[PDB]
Order: C-alpha cells, then structure tokens, then sequence
C-alpha cells in the first residue's frame, strides 16, 4: 500500500480483496474482517524533515484513518486504477472491522 | 584518547565522547591549571546548561591544583550569576582555586570524597620593574588577598579574620577538617 | 577537548560545538593575547552575524591580558562600522586592549562582573636600528597613544588630559570603579 | 593508530573505536603514569557504565608504574562509591598506585596474571622553601603515608605494623606471593 | 578553533566554516606574514571565484606585516589577469606588501578602516658569498625595487621621483593621508 | 598517511583503514620498541577477537628490536590466557622481547620469513640508590632472568641450562637456526 | 585551514576543498621546496588525470625556490612520459629546478606571469669521507650537471655552450628575457 | 595536503584519497627513509591486493634513499612469498635498500625511468660496548652482507665475485648502465 496519487498502490484496493470472498456482493462485505500484515514498515522515519513527502509510511496512515472509522470507499470494479471511469462501488467501513499485525522490531528498547 | 559512547534513545542513537555524554547530564569537569581557556569554556557550558533548564542543578567535578586568579573570578561569578544552583564536587584535591570554587557551591550541595585533600593559600605573584610600578601592582595583589578572604568567609561562615589567618600559610585540610570549617558540607562515602 | 551539545531544531536535530551553538545566539569569545589571526576571526563573526540580522544586538565576552594593538583596532572599526549594537562584557580582567574595546561597546549596553578586573595603560613598542629610523617609529607610537587616548576619552566621557594622566602609567579599575570612569555602565550580579 | 572496528546492529553496521567498543563490554584499560586528566577519563567510564547497568561487574585492567597520589584516590573513592563490583586485573606490573587500585578491587574478584610483577613503596615527594612550610609540606605527606596503609591493611587483611615494615622500601611481590599477602584473591592461569 | 555556521538554501541546511562561509560571497581572507604557500591558496580562491562569475567584484581584507616579495607578486599578476574588480579593503595594518597589494586593488574600490596603519617601505634582503654572486643578487633587489616603485607610481598615482624618495625609509601612512598618497580612495566609518 | 580501502559485500560497501581491513582477518601487526601503550592495544586487538570467535586462530606479525620487558609479559600473559591459538609469523627481525612472543606461539604454529634475523640476550635493567635498594633491585631482575630463560625452555624444549649458557650475551640466529633450536616451527617461503 | 568549496552536478552538491577542486579541472599546484613526498604526490595526480582524460592537456603552476634534483626527475620523466601536454605556469618564482620544470612543459603552452623571477643555477652538493669516496660523489653530480644542461639546451633551443656558460653562475631572467632564452613561449598579461 | 579524487562507479560517486585511489589499481608508493613502520603498512597493501586478485601483478613504486635492512628484507620476503607477480619501477632514485628491492621485482617487468639514478654500497653499522659483543656483531654484518649478495646475484644474474667488488663502495648507475648490469629489465621512455 502507498499513498494516493503514486505509482505504487491505493488503499481502496484492500475492499476488492474482501469482495471477491464476497462474490462483490457490497451487501454482506460490509459485516466483514480484514486483516492488514506488516503495518511495522508504514512507520514514520526517523527525524524526517517533512520535506521528503514520505508516500510509502506516513502517507499511508492519514489515508487509512477515516476507512478504519468508516467511511464510504470508492472501489473499482476489478483489477483497475482509480480514473475518472464511471463504474465504483461504493463499500462503507464503519462495519468493517479491523486488525492489523505487525512486528515492531526495536520497540522493545523504547520500553 | 576519549572514549566515544552511544546515546541508546528512540528517533536514532547518537554517538558522543564521553565527556559531552557527561554534559548533557548536567555534569562539568573542571581539571587541571586554571586558565583563561579552559576557564571560558566552562563559562559556556553552564550558561548553555541554563537554557535548557534554569530550575535543575549543574555539577561541578573539581580535581584541579589550583591556577589563575583572574580566570577563576570568571567562573565564581558565572556560578552566582546563573540561577540553577551549582553543585561541586572534590575529587582528588581542591588546591586554592579549586577550593575557592569548591566552597562557592550552593549551600547544602558542596560534596567531598573521603580521601580527597584540599588546601588554601594567600594568592601569589610578582613583578619586576620600577619601584613606582611595584608599589601599584603590590596594592593590587593585596585588595585581591583581602578580597577573597571576604568571600571565602562568606561561604564557609567563617570569621575573615580566623580566615586571614588560616590563609597565611599552606594549610591542608582533609575532608573530614573541610566539612568541620565549612568549605563542604558532606562527604559521598558509598551510595544510598 | 571542545565538547559537542545536540540543538533541537525543527529540521530534525543538529550536532554543534560548545562555541557554535552560542555564535548561532550572536554570542563571541575574545579569549588569550590579542592578534591578527584570532582579529580575523571575530571580524568574520561580526559580519556574519550582521547579514542575519541587522537589527539584533551582538554579545561579546572579553577575558583577554591584551595584545597586539593594530589586530585590536581591526575589531573596534569593525564593531562602529556594523549597524547592531555591540555588548561587551567583562569577565576575569580586561587589560589595555581588552578594556578599550569593552568601552568600545555602545552606550548602555557595556557590562562587567563584579569580581572582574580592568586594566588601563599607555602603548608598548620597540625599534632597533639607526637614529633616523628610531624618530621615524618614535612618531607613530606617540601618535597611537594621542589616538587611542582621544577615543578612549570619547566612550568614557572624561576629559582627554585625565585619560593621559591615567594611562601613563598602569592602572587597576575594579567593577564599581570603572563605572564612575565610564568604561562600563552597570554590573551583573545575579539574573532578574 | 587505534583501528577502528564495526559491530553488527538491528538498525545497521556502526564503526567503533578499539577502546570504545570493550568499554561497551564493561571494560577499562588504566595504562601509564596516573595523572588528573587520565584519572578522570577512568571515572567517566565508571560512572557512565554505572547508568548502563549498576549491577553488572566492572573489569579494570591495571599496567602502570604509578604516579600522582591524588589523581589515585578519586579513581579510589570512585571505585568504592559506585555500587558495580569492580575487578581489577593486573597486567605487567603494579607499582604503588597501581597496587592500590588493584587491591581495591571487589574482594573475591581481584586476579593478577602469573608473570606480572607488583611492587609496593610509601609515597615519595619533596617541596622547597621556608622551614615553617616544610613542617607543614612533611605532616600532609605523612598523613597521607599513614592513610595509604591503613587502606593497604583493610584489603590486604594484614596488620597495620606489618604494612609499614614492608613499605619502608620497595618489595616487588610476584603472582603467588601477592595471593597470600592479600593483595590478589587468585591468579588467572587460563579462561576456564 | 574556527566556528561553524549553517546555511539555509532551497535544497536544505549545510554546515560551512566561518572563512568558507564568507568565500562562496567572494571575500578573501588576507592575515599574517606573506609566504608562497598562503599565496597559492589565495590565488586558487581567486580562480575558483571567477568561474563562478567573472562580473561580480571580489573582495580581499589585508590585515598582514608583509612577507615575502615573490609571494605577493603572484597575488597581484592574478588579480590583474582576472577579469573582476578586486576590492582591497585594509583592516589593522597594511605592511609593504599587504600596501602593494592595497593599492594595486581596482580603481575606487580600495579602502581602509579609520583607524588603519598604512606603510610602505623598500625591499629588504641579504646575499652571503662570493663578491661575484653577491653583485649579481645586488641587481636584482634594485631591479625589484625599481619595478615595485613603478609599480606603486602607477595605482597611486605620485611621480617616481616621489615614490623613491618617500620610500628610501619606512614611512607610515594614516587612513586620510593614505587617501591623499593615493593608495587608498575612500574610508569606511560606517555603514550608510 | 595510512591508505584506505573498500570492502565490498552482499549488504554494502564499507571503508576501511589498511590496518583495520586485515584486523577483521584476525592479524595483528605488533611494530617497533615495545612499551605499555602499544602493548595495551595489541591485548584489546587479542580480547575484541576472543570475544568474535573464541575458536579461529589468531596471527601476529613481529618485527620489533626489543622493549620493555614489563610490557612484553603483558601480550604473552593474555595469548595464554585466551583459549584461541596465536600464530607468531616473524618479518624483519625478533629481538629479545620479539622474540620471547614468536616462540610464545602455539606449537606448530610459529612461522619465520627465510631472511628474517632472530636475537636472543638476557634482561638489561639499571637502579640508582642506595646498596640496600640496589640488592633489591638486582634480586628482582635476576628473578625475572630466570623465569624468563624457564618460560623460552618451555617453549623452545631447549634444556634451561643450554637456555643460560646461549642467552648470557647476544645469539643472532637465522630462520633454519630458529627452526632446529626450537623457537620457530617452519619457514614460510613461498606460497 | 584550507577553505571548501561547493560543486553543483546533476548528481547533487558535493564538497570539495580548494585544491582537489582545482584538481578536477586539470589543475596541479607545485609549491615549496621540492622533496621525495611532494614529486610522489604530484605523480600521482599527474597519473590520475591520464587516466581520466588522456587527451586534455594538464596545467603545472610552479612556485618554488627549488629543491632536490632526483625528486625533480621524477616530475619530469612523469611528464614526457603520459601522453597529455602538460602546460608549465609560473607563478612569483622558479628556481633551477622550478625552472628546469618550467621550460620541460610542452612546447607551445608554457607561460610565465609578467611580474615573475626565474632563476637557473648549476647542481651543488657535498660529501664528507675519503678521497676515494669523494672521487665517486665528484663525478655523479658532474654527470648530473651535463645530464640536466643537455635537457635544458633541447626544450630552451639554446647550445649546450651557451647553458654551462650561463648557469654557472646564478642568473636571473625577467618574464621577457625568459621568452628569448627559450625557457617559456609567452606571457599571460590579462585575460582575453 | 593530499587531493581528494572522486571514482564513478554504478554504486554511486565515492570520494577516494589520491594514494587509496592508486592503492585500487594495484599501485603501491615507496616513499623516504625505509623503516619498519612504513614497510608494514606495504606489507599489509601487498597481502591485501593477493586476496582481491593474486592473479593480476602488483605495481610498486621506489622512490627512497635506502635504510634499514631489518625493515627492506621484510618487504622482499613478503614479495617473493606472494604468487602475484610484484613490479618494480624507479622514479628519481634507488639506492642500496630501494635497489635491492628494485632488482628483487619480478623478471621482466623491472622498469626504470630514464634519468633515474640506482645507487648500491655494503651494508654499514656500528656497535659500542666490550670486544666479546664486538665480534658478534661484526660476524652478523659480515654474514648480512654476503645474504644480500647473493641474492643480488641471482636477480642480476652476475657473479657472486663482480658484484662483491663493485659493491664494495658505493656506485653510481644510471637507468641504461642499470639494464646492462641486471637490475632492471627496460626503460620506459614514452607511453606506447
């Protein structure tokens, strides 16, 4: 995942993933779980300035914020980047519960 | 030569020698011959500690011989100026400015090790030339001698004139006859 | 050893020396015998500072026996030339050259410790060489004593004729009796 | 040179110096002539390995002809004062500070190599002037002679009278021999 | 110790020294006595400057008691080689060559401080050998000393005539009578 | 001015003085007269590497005309005192005290260039004082003669006797000397 | 202290100090008396920029008094040897193997400053032993000085003759005198 | 002091010494007094680059007026015990130590410049103390001196008598008089 606006991912695909479990049925994908692995990585870095426009780390978190509690996400019908396309299914988190795991390696020396 | 050490903190680790480790810690090494450069440098070091927390103590760790008359005034008068209280520390000897400076510690936190030694002397000079010169340079050595019993009896409570007289010649005090005078006000024999 | 303080700045933080941290204040040290490569120096953090801001006032700490007088004079044209006030300050003792350029400092705005000392006295020099070339530098050296007693007279305010019966021969000022001279304007004694 | 080396971390490499990266394992190095500046260095390292872990044993390795007599007894009280159990090693030799470094050491936890050589003598020192300031200059010395062995005696185990039979003049006292004179609690032959 | 300061550009802050600082906005540091190797430093910064912008005018502060003849002569042939205006500026003395250098800066940019000392003086040298070597080296100190004058005839302006008799022994020149010489053209009190 | 160079790996380039580069190869270079200072390093170089690996062998070149001898116990101590086997490999020269350390080397393990000049003499050592203080001092030096000639015995498997009668004035010896007299193993010639 | 600079490249700033920028332009500053360390470096950086471009030509700025010849000849064989023009610029001074440097450039594109001072000189040397020793010293310097003469008379263009003529005995050549002897082919007045 | 080069390489720009740039092409400088220190750190380069590359040849550098035997005989043993092949090239001089190395280079590929001096002479000592120890450093110099001829011999390829009576004083060889006597192979005259 990565922020908005960038060559690498979007978060909204996380829906298109519960919708094929689904059988992209918005109905019951919203009573679902998801499950996010290795959220250690999005982690700011170190005495970042700002300036670098972290899109792999900080930016992932202010997008994740009003989809955790819940929001309607426009998610494309399958396997397509976010256009200007017509067709977007409208998936609302606030039902949708979330866990995310991840090992926060040097944590340990913080505590 | 010094050892450099890492700081283990979050946001990243920073490598320091170990005497600016000490720095950050509140903690000032005042060693050797007193002097106008290392007597500056000191300066800087507890005016920049005040910035970062005017209330919390600053400690002073004195092994020095003793040294300059004119450099160690620079000191004594940053320690009043500043508003966190000073807290000096004898370690192996205080000699005369050494110990003038051990006793200007804020009442209450002036420190001495069991084994460390301390003296006090009349200060010493000299100089050459007409008669006319000597007889200026004379007085002004004497209004220094004068001056800083006043203050030595100041801070030990005792009487200028039991000072004058102790401070006529060489007299080594040990840790326990400091704290008897009043030089110091305790003695760190093992930690509580 | 100069030890290394951490600044907390927005951009993350930045490791600078004991004197860096504090030039970054508009803060310098003249410490030792006055010369041309440590002159230098101070000239470059004068207009240094001057460019970041025109407007603040410069601090500059004089703990100094004296020196050369020319690479002194290089740092008084450059204090009067530069827009912001600079304040001078007096710690340990503040000898020939030491004590011209604290009077030097603007008015109002020339301090010195109470434990500190000044010291006033006429230009030194020597020449060897042929009868001519002796007059030749004889010249000079009198008419930098006419120099420097007129500017001195100016930041005192005492009259010229008072400075030369002064400054023939050395003179020892404490604190409080500079400020009736007029080389300083008040004393330190503890932070308001 | 000191070669520098590099320790493998989660957040990646770091370059360390030789001595630094030991002092990371709770190691010092005393070597040379004491002196206040070296002295210091020592209690630095004391002190900061004490934040790290108070608990966790201290080792010392001692290789020094002596030296200064004050700067010794910070390390001393130093050594004393913390609550770290400091083992103090001796490599080479041990002259008469360096021997009351090493016997200062946590009992049960001071070892000497078998080919060091130790040697013990009382202090040695000598001042110029006035009759009246040699009384005073030979009582300090004396004292000082005085403390020493009553400290020797404390470690070592031995009588006071016996102490001062055997420092009247130099004795060099090999491995085994320190062992039962109470110096050393057990020779390091090998690891295991 | 020279002091480090930081700069803000669009890219980020960077840590320059105090005399690199000053270079990247063309000011040259001219202190101490001449000599080949300070002259190769300056001559690369007068090179380096140059490409950088061959229209902006450099700046070059003399504060120097001389030194060698060949040194300076390299100094000189440079900054009439190169294309920008070289700004001399004299700050506490300018010696026979920092005055050669002085007035050999472009015409109404050469200044001084008020309190400035200005001399000028013929060259000086010395030969030991055989008579035959020595009227060898004898004509080339009258060539050199010819050539300076020629030299200083043309920036200032004097006849030849006036600048050998004036010459023949060291002559010092205050700030308003250096103007009036011509080695200078205008003087900085302050800042407008 | 000491060259640097660069190591080149998996997770990135790393540069190195030429001195610090062979030190990760556990090779210490012991150079010139020995003293404490330079004597305390060495054993930091000995315990840094213990504590890497406490099984690889270590190797120490020699090329020094002799030191303290106070110092000198202190590297052979500490090469007996870990449980790695230091190599001594001799360039140049083993004075006395270089050469006390190459045959202090463990067995099998002690090599010598082909040109190499290896020196063996006894103690020098000097007090002014007093006689009594003077009978103090002999008895220590000689003391430490006949511990030091027992120690090379040991090492070299030279009877102690033949060790005195050989060691009373200065013996050079060449490397096939040092290989039948007991102090080196082998001869490193070529590759 | 040696003022740095900054390079501005499509890869990013970089830092370079004064000379090692100089460097990168094809720039080698020979300065000071010659020596064995002084010619290795040189080499190498002659080497280097082979390497790099072997098509560019390389410039040499020589100031110096002079120094060892062998040093010397590692210079020059240096030179003829890579295939780039290497183009000899004289700055203050070149003495006899200065000189010999100077005129060893390729010819065409050596230059001398307007104000500079050349100097050629025959080898000198000494030794101290027996007759038969000295005999062996004596003929190894005069090969030397027919060996250096034969290769000034090649780059120069003057007679065998005419060089011992002249260089056996110091002489010095202005910039234009040098431009008819041969030793360089123009002078560089300003910048066209 | 030493230039800083920059290498382009994929990994990224790396800023690299002017002798540690060399050191990367199998270029080793032996510069000045042999001696024990310098000739380890050639040692190590020399292990070093076998471990990068044994196949390709090492490029060594003499430049030096000789010195110990001691040192140089542990440089020769390290190149004869290495499989890469060590070659050999004499810039300015190569006396008595610096020419046995010269000739201990590889066969073939000993290069020499052109006007490149080889100096070679016996080995010379001394010793002070009784007329026992005398005649055991007599026997070792006398026994050192047939070593180095005898290999001097093998690498040349004269006989063991010409060369004992040649190197019975000290000659003088120049580069073409060197290929003629076996030191060195060819002449590196221009790059082809």
């Amino acid at each position: 995942l990565t922020e908005a606006g960038y060559v690498g991912e979007d978060v909204e695909n996380i829906i298109q993933k519960l919708l094929q479990k689904s059988d992209y049925d918005v109905q019951k994908a919203q009573r679902g779980i998801v499950y996010i692995d290795e959220i250690d990585k999005i982690s700011r870095k170190s005495d970042n300035p700002s300036i670098t426009r972290d899109v792999s780390g900080e930016g992932v978190q202010q997008a994740l914020l009003k989809l955790i509690e819940g929001t309607v996400a426009a998610v494309p019908p399958q396997g397509g980047r976010k256009h200007p396309q017509q067709e977007f299914l409208q998936v609302d988190t606030s039902k949708i519960l979330f866990i995310c795991g991840g090992a926060f390696a040097g944590l340990d020396k913080v505590i | 030569l010094v050892p450099m050490v890492i700081e283990q903190t979050s946001r990243g680790e920073r490598s320091f020698d170990i005497y600016s480790r000490l720095l950050k810690e509140r903690v000032i090494f005042l060693t050797g011959q007193v002097e106008d450069h290392m007597a500056n440098l000191i300066v800087a070091q507890m005016l920049f500690l005040e910035a970062e927390n005017p209330e919390k103590d600053i400690y002073l760790y004195i092994n020095s011989p003793g040294g300059v008359i004119t450099a160690g005034m620079s000191i004594y008068d940053t320690m009043q100026f500043i508003k966190p209280d000073v807290s000096t520390i004898c370690m192996g000897q205080a000699a005369s400015m050494g110990a003038f400076l051990l006793t200007a510690g804020a009442k209450g936190k002036r420190f001495c090790l069991p084994n460390s030694r301390v003296m006090i002397h009349q200060p010493l000079g000299g100089y050459q030339g007409q008669a006319t010169d000597i007889e200026i340079h004379a007085r002004e050595i004497l209004k220094v001698k004068g001056r800083m019993n006043e203050l030595m009896a100041l801070h030990t409570g005792q009487s200028l004139e039991q000072i004058e007289r102790d401070t006529e010649r060489d007299r080594f005090l040990s840790a326990p006859e400091a704290v008897e005078y009043g030089l110091v006000d305790s003695i760190l024999t093992h930690r509580n």
